[PDB]
């Protein structure tokens, strides 16, 4: 069908409905009145985070060279990375919520859950 | 932490009263020196990995018993060489977090709460490592303002190890 | 003659001592008459009294004790005293002990003079039985002549929340002032003159609350470009 | 609390990571902006009373069931207590406008203010109104070009503009 | 006093610690920033006696109430007059301390503390002041970041005035 | 609040101790002020709409700057006029609850509590409620000792306002 | 706290209403009846040690698995605390004697009482049984007529169980 | 809190009862094995700081994850705080030993601390792991000859590690 | 406390003067020497711990009657009191250094300070000779040309070695 193709599943755009209230940002005035803030990294400010700070290149140099000394994929996650990031808030964009996650359902291969089930 | 940002921030918080103009000139101040100590943080950087095994030959020069005699607390064997190397890389990694951060923040976090609670029960001296920051401290190459921005953060760990 | 009964203890951040040497900017600046404050400083302390022990709130001017500030930067009372008088002064006795019963009123005043929350719920009933049978007096004296108040405050530092967050961390236990209001969710419902409970968003026609989209101009709004400096 | 320095600083930390280069760059562009970041918090310092002053009388003039009596304004002092909310979250904005992010905002002002607006029966849609309202008032104010240089400084006014968002939905 | 410099010192003290690198850019900010302030205060020094009673016009041109209403708290006399510019000599003798200081030090000290006690009991509304201290700063004749030390003091008053 | 009954019962449980003859005799001459003062607020209740007016009307008259002059903290539209005569409203309502329960516990709770900070930060000075205040004492034609319940309750909110 | 002329001042002020006459017939009748109301909680306050002692000793004669080993009154301080907590409520109900209403009862004696017996072990529905053994105990003492003029307070003797009763269901 | 004695006392108190005599032998062979209790106690104190100091060495040296950057004991002052913690148990413990039974160890050293670290983002399977380990450094060394008369004393010894024990299970 | 400019503030203000020109040009020439403020305070923060430490092992060498038993400095206490106190002269003195006046050294360090002395039987000529020991133990230190731009800043070595001569003073 080609690459610039129309679909109506794809289009999140009222153009089938006339909302006229409703506008790309534009004015440095309408981050006051009208626009919120961008959902993602790609829909951000130029240069910048999704909350407006100046994108950093996100990866260091890896000082302590050793396996068993150093940072690998065993290390743990220290839990002030969530908190620098304000993930841990429930009013952040990258609050995780482990109520509904799979793994948080039970699992099928245990025994005792399944003759518990029949 | 002890960035200037913070430190202005709590005074006025704890007024509770707005950012005047005293703490303004105060985030002022930290951000015309900031020039400065980021190159000696860029410049320590690239310079890390001569530093530190020079660092670490230093202290077995100085004090030859801690290769010879047995024992935990000891760099007799290869693997207190090597924790003895991850904690100069400790001490250098910390250093050029206070350089860009802006006075001691990160080392008062990371560092000296609670070291000699480990310097105690690990058994080791604190002589050490001073004998390891005045190698780093003498042999960084930096000049100027530079190297003042550098010394500062230097001198401020060798005065809480003694 | 009905000794204060026995409660057990909790696991909370200021029974373990915190190492700190040379801390950050979390210090919650010691106000203390030691320092021999000026008669601007001693406004700073009398303020950060009233932020103490009354909220951000009653800072109004009904509230404010123009007296227990004269004689406090007279040298007559201590900080203590001013805390006494304070607990016990009057706009505290209708904004904060007329609304909750003797149960909520006792963690108000241990999170806002002890500095600390309580242990658990037995604290509260135990002690509880002070203020009804010595009246609120005798209730803030015993409260401060604690070992705990003295230790830590003595009769000349203003209180404050102690070892709110760990050191590392960014976020910590919430501000004592956010985690009890003037009254809780008992004794609004029909006596405080509160109604409705919840709210729904505000609706509207025009939005103003859209997200920005990748393509939209805005996101590459600019002025001034290049200096252009010389030839 | 961190400012926008301390928290890079604490990523790079909990993985024991050296800092690049690319990461120096991006603190040395925060840096290049100080003045211009420095301009927007002493604009916004200078008109904090009118800011609130004029948001709360343009709230009560379209929601006049807050005033009249019975409502959650009506009073002297729950008034009061009104006027003084809205400048807590003015004060808190500017604080995390200086610190390049909202760890202080989210951290001493904003964790567990819903749940304190439950507990009075405060409406909370009522204040995500009025800080709206002064989210307007300080974004057209800070694009006033009276005492500046000619410049460019649009990007800030965006992460302005994104911490009085972080407020107003902490609050619902 | 709210220096920056007792403000670097009260800090320091309250840890109970040294001048770290924290406190010196603080005070480095404030000294670097005192070049534009000084010329300002120099500036509304020469510019008084002119400012003082083109503000005192302008507060009577706004509220011509204030010269017709018998009574002693307006001027419709001499000495309510004389009281009159002596109170707005003293806002802007209060800005330019606060402009050699560096952050609004003398008028929270001087000003601010106690006033809306004075303006009750002796009857006087502060819309008057703000008036006049809106003409100050709309005729000063300042400019460039000198302007801008000036207007921050004025906005100050303005500000709890209001 | 500050009825006497309540006044009664806020000492003998600060004292943990039962109602002795003290309180009762301090709840008896409540009682027998009360048939005063009931007929007051009797008064004044089917008296009202002609004093609020008045009193709006003298407040205007004394200071007629505040229907030319243009703003919203003004009586120069018809929203400013509503809301001042709202106001009195107000002031006349809380004499009136204060005359039946005894004693000014209702306005202190209602009215002078934050009642600077809503003056000052909505522009309005107090001296218009005093010469609107002073109205109602000279005219709601009370004689007794019903006036004296009438003009304590008045005279308390021009003491507080002023 | 309220007493019951401060009640209908908040009635009426929440709706923003003057205050009707029929509303001042209402407050007069309650001043008429003042010295018999006054008569009242001085006969109770009189008698207080022995309305306590006696509905105590009558309690635990009918009751006698509190005062046996293993009962929740079976030591010298759980019993002295019982003693006490009955002064309590009969202190609290002469409040709102006086008052003419239960807010003082309602706000500062009974919330949170039956989740604190509960969290105690003690046995609630025995409370209110000695609360109905001092209320009978306090009527009929309120019904003597030495030391008081010849006549009719009936009423107010109804008003006064009721507080009783008040307690006694809030407690269960 | 309560040593064995004030136990039975407080069982034999809240059902009313004398003290038979059969207890009084359950008592007389507490008091017969003192000094041997007392030696345990005295041993363990003796050793106290090289027992925290070698289970913490052998817990990094088999779980590196946690001193590791990231890890849960990745700083100074986290290190200092995993000391620290080891040293609260053994003290505990310790108190818990000559009292004769664990009330002061659940009392004000166990109640809530699971929360704690869960709250903190501590892995309590690992203080788990290094309270076993002091518990037998603390067993083999009770079990030393040198410096005591030679005898019987090892229904003590399973009382010392049942502690250790209680401990262990109480933090996961 | 007061710095330099807050003083002439204060003096002007209760005149209630306006600063003439000439203390601009007083208050300008302070603003010059900056930098070369900051160097010393700066230097002596960075000698500090060996500032005290060799000064007080010098005050031992030479006055042997302290450290010997029933002296003022014999225990580890009192020792470790002595070396306390002299960092607290070290740090108010250079509080007072970047201050320009001496009002936060007077004011919270030196007031009361010989009758504390008197009251403890601590000897204060002693205490005198020790602060002139770390006195020019700084001085010489100040002098010092590493790490500086070559120039002259000899009146605030002056102006510094002031501020240690009066504290000598004032605890004898
Ligand atoms: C210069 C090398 C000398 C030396 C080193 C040595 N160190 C250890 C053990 C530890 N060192 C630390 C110190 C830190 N850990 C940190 O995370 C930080 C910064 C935040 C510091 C400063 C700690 C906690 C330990 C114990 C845990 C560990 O890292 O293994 C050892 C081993 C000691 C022992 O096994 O008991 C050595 C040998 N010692 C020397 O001999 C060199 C001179
Ligand atoms: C625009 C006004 C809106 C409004 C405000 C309102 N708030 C309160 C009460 C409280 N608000 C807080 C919030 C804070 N306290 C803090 O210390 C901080 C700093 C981080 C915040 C954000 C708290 C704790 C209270 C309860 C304490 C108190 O009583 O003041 C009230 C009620 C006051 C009262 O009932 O006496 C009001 C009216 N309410 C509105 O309707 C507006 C939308
Ligand atoms: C613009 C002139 C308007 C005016 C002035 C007026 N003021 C007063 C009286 C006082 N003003 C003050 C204010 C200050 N005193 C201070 O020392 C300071 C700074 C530290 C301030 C701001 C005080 C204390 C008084 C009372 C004592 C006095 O100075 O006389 C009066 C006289 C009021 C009276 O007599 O009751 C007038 C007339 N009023 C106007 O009408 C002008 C618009
Ligand atoms: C005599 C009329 C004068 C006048 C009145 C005026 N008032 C306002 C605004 C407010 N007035 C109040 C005062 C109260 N509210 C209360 O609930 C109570 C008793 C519990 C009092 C005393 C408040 C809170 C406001 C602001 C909210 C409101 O009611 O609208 C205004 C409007 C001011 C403005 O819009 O900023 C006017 C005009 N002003 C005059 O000019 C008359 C002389
Ligand atoms: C007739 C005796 C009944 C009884 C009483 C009993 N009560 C308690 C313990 C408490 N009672 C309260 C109740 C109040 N405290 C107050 O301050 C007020 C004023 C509003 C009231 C109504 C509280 C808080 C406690 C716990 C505090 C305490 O320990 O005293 C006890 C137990 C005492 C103890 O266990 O040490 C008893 C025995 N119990 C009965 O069996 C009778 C029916
Ligand atoms: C072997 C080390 C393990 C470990 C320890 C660890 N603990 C903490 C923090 C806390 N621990 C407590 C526990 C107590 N506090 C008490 O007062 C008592 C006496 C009854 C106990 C048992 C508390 C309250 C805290 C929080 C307070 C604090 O911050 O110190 C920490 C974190 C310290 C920090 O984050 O700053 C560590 C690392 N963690 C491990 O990984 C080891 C298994
Ligand atoms: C070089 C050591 C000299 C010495 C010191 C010494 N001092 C003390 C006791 C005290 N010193 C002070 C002084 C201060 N306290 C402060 O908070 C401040 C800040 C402004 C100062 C300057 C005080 C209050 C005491 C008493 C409190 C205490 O006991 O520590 C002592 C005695 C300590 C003791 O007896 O336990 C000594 C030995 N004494 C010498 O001989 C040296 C000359
Ligand atoms: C005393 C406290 C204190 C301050 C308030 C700042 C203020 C300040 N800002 C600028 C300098 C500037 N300030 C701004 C900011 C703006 N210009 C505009 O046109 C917009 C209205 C607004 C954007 C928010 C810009 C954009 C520049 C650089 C000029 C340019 O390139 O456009 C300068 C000149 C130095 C420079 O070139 O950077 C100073 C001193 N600095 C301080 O020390
Ligand atoms: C010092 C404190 C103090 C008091 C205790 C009261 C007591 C008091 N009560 C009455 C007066 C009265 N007191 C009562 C009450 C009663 N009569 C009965 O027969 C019943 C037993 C009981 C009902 C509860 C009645 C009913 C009257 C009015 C007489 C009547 O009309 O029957 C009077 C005479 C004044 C009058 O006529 O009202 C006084 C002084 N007043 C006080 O100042
Ligand atoms: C100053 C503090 C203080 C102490 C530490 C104790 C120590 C102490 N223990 C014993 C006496 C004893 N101590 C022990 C204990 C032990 N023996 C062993 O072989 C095991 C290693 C260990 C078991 C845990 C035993 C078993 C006896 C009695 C000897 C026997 O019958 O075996 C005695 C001699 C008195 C007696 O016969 O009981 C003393 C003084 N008493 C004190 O007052
Ligand atoms: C980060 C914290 C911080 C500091 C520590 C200072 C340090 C500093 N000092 C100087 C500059 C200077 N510093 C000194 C001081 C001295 N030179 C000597 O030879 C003596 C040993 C010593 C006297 C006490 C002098 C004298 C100058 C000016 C050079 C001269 O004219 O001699 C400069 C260059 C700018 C200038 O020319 O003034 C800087 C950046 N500034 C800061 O922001």
């Amino acid at each position: 069908s080609g690459y610039g193709d129309y679909s109506y599943s794809t289009d999140r755009t009222k153009g089938h409905v006339n909302q006229y209230y409703v506008d790309k940002a534009r004015s440095r005035s309408d981050w006051g009145n009208r626009n919120v803030l961008p959902a993602s990294e790609g829909d951000a400010v130029l240069g910048r985070t999704a909350k407006g700070a100046v994108a950093v290149p996100e990866f260091g140099i890896p000082q302590l060279d050793d396996p068993v000394l150093g940072f690998g994929p065993d290390s743990m996650v220290d839990p002030r990375i969530a908190e620098a990031d304000g993930a841990v808030w429930r009013w952040d964009a990258g609050f995780v919520d482990e109520s509904m996650t799979l793994a948080s359902c039970a699992d099928i291969s245990d025994e005792a859950v399944a003759d518990e089930a029949f | 932490m002890k960035t200037p940002i913070t430190e202005a921030i709590a005074t006025a918080d704890n007024q509770g009263r707005f950012l005047s103009n005293t703490e303004l000139q105060a985030v002022n101040g930290r951000y015309q020196r900031a020039t400065a100590s980021l190159t000696a943080a860029k410049a320590l950087t690239g310079s890390a990995q001569r530093l530190i095994t020079g660092a670490a030959q230093a202290v077995y020069n100085k004090f030859p018993y801690t290769t010879q005699m047995p024992g935990p607390a000891y760099a007799s064997s290869a693997i207190g060489k090597a924790k003895c190397a991850r904690d100069i890389g400790y001490y250098l990694r910390m250093v050029t977090y206070c350089l860009v951060v802006g006075g001691t923040g990160p080392m008062d976090e990371y560092l000296v709460a609670g070291l000699e609670e480990i310097n105690r029960s690990f058994d080791l001296s604190p002589s050490w490592y001073i004998e390891a920051l005045q190698y780093i401290k003498n042999s960084h190459g930096l000049s100027g303002q530079v190297a003042n921005e550098a010394n500062a953060y230097i001198d401020y760990a060798i005065n809480t190890l003694s | 003659s009905i000794p204060i009964l026995k409660y057990s203890l909790s696991t909370q951040n200021q029974r373990v001592e915190s190492f700190e040497v040379n801390p950050g900017d979390e210090q919650y600046r010691i106000y203390s008459t030691d320092s021999l404050p000026s008669s601007s400083e001693v406004d700073q302390i009398i303020w950060a009294a009233y932020r103490q022990i009354f909220s951000e709130h009653q800072i109004l001017k009904s509230t404010k004790q123009p007296f227990l500030e004269s004689q406090l930067r007279f040298n007559q009372i201590s900080i203590k005293d001013f805390i006494k008088g304070l607990v016990l002064s009057a706009p505290f006795r209708d904004l904060n002990y007329n609304v909750n019963n003797n149960y909520r009123f006792v963690e108000i005043c241990v999170q806002r003079v002890l500095g600390r929350d309580i242990y658990n719920e037995r604290e509260k009933i135990a002690w509880s039985i002070i203020i009804a049978t010595q009246g609120l007096e005798g209730f803030i004296d015993t409260l401060l002549n604690t070992q705990e108040y003295l230790s830590n405050f003595g009769d000349s530092i203003v209180p404050f929340q102690r070892r709110r967050i760990i050191p590392q961390r960014s976020k910590g236990e919430m501000p004592f002032n956010l985690k009890t209001p003037r009254y809780g969710i008992e004794f609004r419902s029909k006596l405080a003159a509160t109604q409705f409970s919840w709210a729904s968003p505000i609706r509207r026609f025009r939005p103003q609350e859209q997200q920005p989209k990748a393509g939209d101009p805005a996101l590459f709004l600019n002025m001034v470009q290049e200096m252009g400096p010389g030839l | 609390m961190l400012d926008a320095f301390a928290k890079v600083v604490a990523q790079a930390d909990a993985r024991g990571e050296f800092l690049s280069n690319t990461q120096i760059d991006a603190l040395s562009k925060m840096v290049k902006e100080g003045n211009q970041r420095l301009d927007i918090v002493n604009k916004v310092t200078s008109n904090a009373s009118a800011i609130v002053t004029n948001s709360a009388r343009a709230l009560f003039a379209e929601q006049p069931q807050l005033i009249q009596p019975g409502g959650n304004a009506y009073t002297s002092r729950r008034m009061a207590a009104c006027l003084r909310d809205m400048e807590i979250v003015l004060r808190y904005v500017s604080y995390a406008m200086i610190a390049g992010d909202s760890s202080v905002l989210d951290d001493r002002c904003l964790n567990g203010l819903r749940e304190t607006y439950q507990a009075l029966g405060t409406p909370g849609s009522s204040v995500a109104v009025a800080i709206q309202k002064m989210k307007d008032a300080s974004v057209a104010l800070a694009n006033d070009t009276t005492g500046t240089p000619i410049g460019d400084c649009s990007s800030l006014v965006a992460e302005l503009a994104g911490y009085f968002d972080r407020a107003a939905v902490s609050v619902v």
